[PDB]
């Protein structure tokens, strides 16, 4: 059957694992373990086609950059995760995606736009700015909660059709 | 300009509250690793790495508000942390590491658990069997060398911990996890993947060996944290036995790794020649002048200082 090999990537303390298993184990995870590369497979139907999600967590700390190179050259599509009460999460977005471009030869890759936590109140990132961002890259942006789940089934299935429509 | 014509700059920048390197870190964002090259060449001149490292991570810390998030993105302090380790824990790195590391890439016995990953007739448990005993080696090698980490080093990780015991008392467990996540996350786990840090190697990894050290830096990682695998993915559950057996020699390393509360400062800087590093930070300064005027139009303790500042900024600009 269909692979994807969908890769999660963004600043440490984003979310990426919390998004990864409320999607793969239906729960949420509150406590501190930090990413070194986590990966889970997931057969799943989406619009009719039954696939298989090959998805690899990273760790988002600068010091893991290099060992970046790998599993970018490997990924299909690219969950790119900020948090949007952590600003500076924010700004990180751009090297990520300049250094998936790179790896790959490419400047229209499989990208979604992942902002999480927005079940929070104190947030520092706008709904706007963020959508605006996309946009200039050609990219969906969906907001998620790995707390709530809110919008977390649907960033990953978006991932998927962005692949397929490649 | 001779080093004598910044003095009344280079006594603004060393200011123990530390105000001006707080303001710079917020006013920064793509010369965050430049400018940290610089505050750290200027501090370990005059042997306040300390003050810097200290007070800066102390600043993240009582800026956090929850807890599990701590040190965990990059900011100023944790790029001050990653590139001063890089200079002054490169030796313990190669002793823990350097033997383990060096046996694992001559090797040939795949330590695959992952039940896709898997070739046909690989044996799981022959596998589980190897990595164990390597793991053991390795940890060993790792916890018998606490007192090998430099003074110096050591002190900062205790004012880490005099910190989040001032901000989370009712929290115990913080006190260590606080310094794992520095000596194994950003130090020793990057080390493993990556041989090339620190010059342990010279070579690029087997397909065998680099997954070895993936599946070698994770299980090291899960101990660091102290979390059982279970809960996320399936194949790793039988690395448990070894985080279970080893889980209290973790607790001691990271408590006693900061036990010295007295600052060392012998194999002391020699007196040279600064201006370099001052220039290039005042060129920081004048690249973010406008920001930094919108940071000291906000009143408040850094205020004054913020103000002078752009004046001293402003008047070297002026004098060359
Ligand atoms: N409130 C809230 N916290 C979250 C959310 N996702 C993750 N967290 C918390 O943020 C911290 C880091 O999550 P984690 O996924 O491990 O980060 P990553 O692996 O470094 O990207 C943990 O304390 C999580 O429980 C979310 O949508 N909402
Ligand atoms: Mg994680």
């Amino acid at each position: 059957m269909t692979e994807y090999k969908l890769v999660v990537v963004g600043a440490g303390g984003v979310g990426k694992s919390a998004l990864t298993i409320q999607l793969i184990q239906n729960h949420f995870v509150d406590e501190y373990d930090p990413t070194i590369e986590d990966s889970y497979r997931k057969q799943v139907v989406i619009d009719g086609e039954t696939c298989l999600l090959d998805i690899l967590d990273t760790a988002g700390q600068e010091e893991y950059s290099a060992m970046r190179d790998q599993y970018m050259r490997t990924g299909e599509g690219f969950l790119c995760v900020f948090a949007i009460n952590n600003t500076k999460s924010f700004e990180d977005i751009h090297q990520y995606r300049e250094q998936i471009k790179r790896v790959k030869d490419s400047d229209d890759v499989p990208m979604v736009l992942v902002g999480n936590k927005c079940d929070l109140a104190a947030r520092t990132v706008e709904s706007r700015q963020a959508q605006d961002l996309a946009r200039s890259y050609g990219i969906p942006y969906i907001e998620t909660s790995a707390k709530t789940r809110q919008g977390v089934e649907d960033a990953f299935y978006t991932l998927v059709r962005e692949i397929r429509q490649h | 300009m001779p080093e004598e014509e910044y003095s009344e700059f280079k006594e603004l920048i060393l200011q123990k509250e530390l105000h001006v390197v707080y303001a710079l870190s917020h006013v920064c964002g793509q010369d965050r690793t430049l400018l940290a090259s610089i505050l750290l060449r200027i501090f370990l001149h005059e042997k306040l790495e300390s003050l810097l490292l200290c007070t800066l991570n102390d600043r993240e810390i009582s800026m956090e508000d929850e807890a599990t998030t701590l040190f965990r993105a990059t900011t100023l302090a944790s790029t001050l942390m990653e590139q001063y380790m890089k200079a002054t824990a490169t030796q313990f790195v190669h002793h823990a590491l350097k033997d383990s590391i060096l046996k694992i890439m001559e090797s040939k016995q795949s330590c695959e658990l992952s039940p896709s990953k898997l070739e046909k007739n690989e044996d799981v448990n022959t596998n589980l069997t190897h990595l164990l005993n390597i793991l053991s080696e390795l940890v060993e090698k790792i916890f018998m060398a606490s007192e090998i980490l430099p003074p110096t080093l050591r002190y900062i990780y205790g004012c880490l911990q005099k910190s989040v015991q001032h901000k989370w008392p009712t929290n115990t467990t913080m006190r260590t996890r606080v310094v794992s996540g520095f000596v194994f996350l950003r130090l020793i786990c990057p080390a493993i993947l990556n041989p090339r840090m620190f010059n342990i190697i010279s070579d690029s990894p087997s397909p065998i060996a680099a997954r070895t050290l993936i599946l070698v830096a994770k299980s090291v990682q899960n101990l660091a944290n102290l979390v059982e695998f279970g809960a996320k993915e399936p194949y790793m559950e039988g690395v448990n036995p070894f985080i279970k057996s080893n889980k209290h020699r973790m607790i001691m390393f990271l408590d006693e790794l900061g036990n010295v509360p007295e600052l060392p400062d012998t194999t002391e800087h020699s007196r040279t020649d600064l201006s370099r590093d001052l220039a290039a930070l005042h060129e920081i300064c004048v690249a973010h002048s406008d920001e930094l005027r919108t940071l000291s139009n906000e009143r408040g303790a850094q205020q004054h200082v913020l103000k002078k500042l752009l004046a001293i900024t402003e008047l070297l600009q002026q004098k060359q």
